[PDB]
């Protein structure tokens, strides 16, 4: 049987925040994955 | 209360033109305008 | 008319098409 081989999720991540003296929240965006492996 | 939020960038306002074969729009009032250009 | 496991990757345009075409 013929079985196709796809590198897992990989893919440079990132995060957004406003400045410093403005809040601390913060936000993570996994780029070009689907983070259901997370 | 403030929390980050996620949208679509907006691609401007979106406003329609009432063209007509009959009819032009012209200014009555104007103004001047100062803008910056720093290079 | 007209016609990548190793860490390179493409990024996609803040502007897409449909924005572009409007
Ligand atoms: C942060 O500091 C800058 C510079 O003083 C000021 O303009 C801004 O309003 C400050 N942020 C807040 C949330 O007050
Ligand atoms: C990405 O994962 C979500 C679940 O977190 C799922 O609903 C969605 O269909 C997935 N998208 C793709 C393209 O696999
Ligand atoms: C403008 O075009 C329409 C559509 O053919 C025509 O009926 C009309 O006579 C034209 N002129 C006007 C509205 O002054
Ligand atoms: C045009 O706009 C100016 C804005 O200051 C106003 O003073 C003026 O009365 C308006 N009309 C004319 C005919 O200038």
């Amino acid at each position: 049987e013929i079985l196709d081989i796809t590198p897992c999720s990989f893919g440079g991540v990132s995060v957004i925040t406003p400045g410093t003296n403005t809040s601390n929240q913060v936000a993570v965006l996994y780029q070009d994955v689907n983070c259901t492996e997370v | 209360s403030q929390s980050i939020i996620a949208y679509t960038m907006s691609l401007g306002a979106e406003n329609s033109v009432a063209y007509s074969n009959n009819s032009i729009a012209i200014p009555t009032n104007f103004t001047i305008s100062v803008t910056t250009e720093i290079l | 008319k007209v016609t990548k496991f190793n860490g390179l990757t493409v990024l996609p345009p803040l502007l897409t098409d449909e924005m572009i075409a409007q």
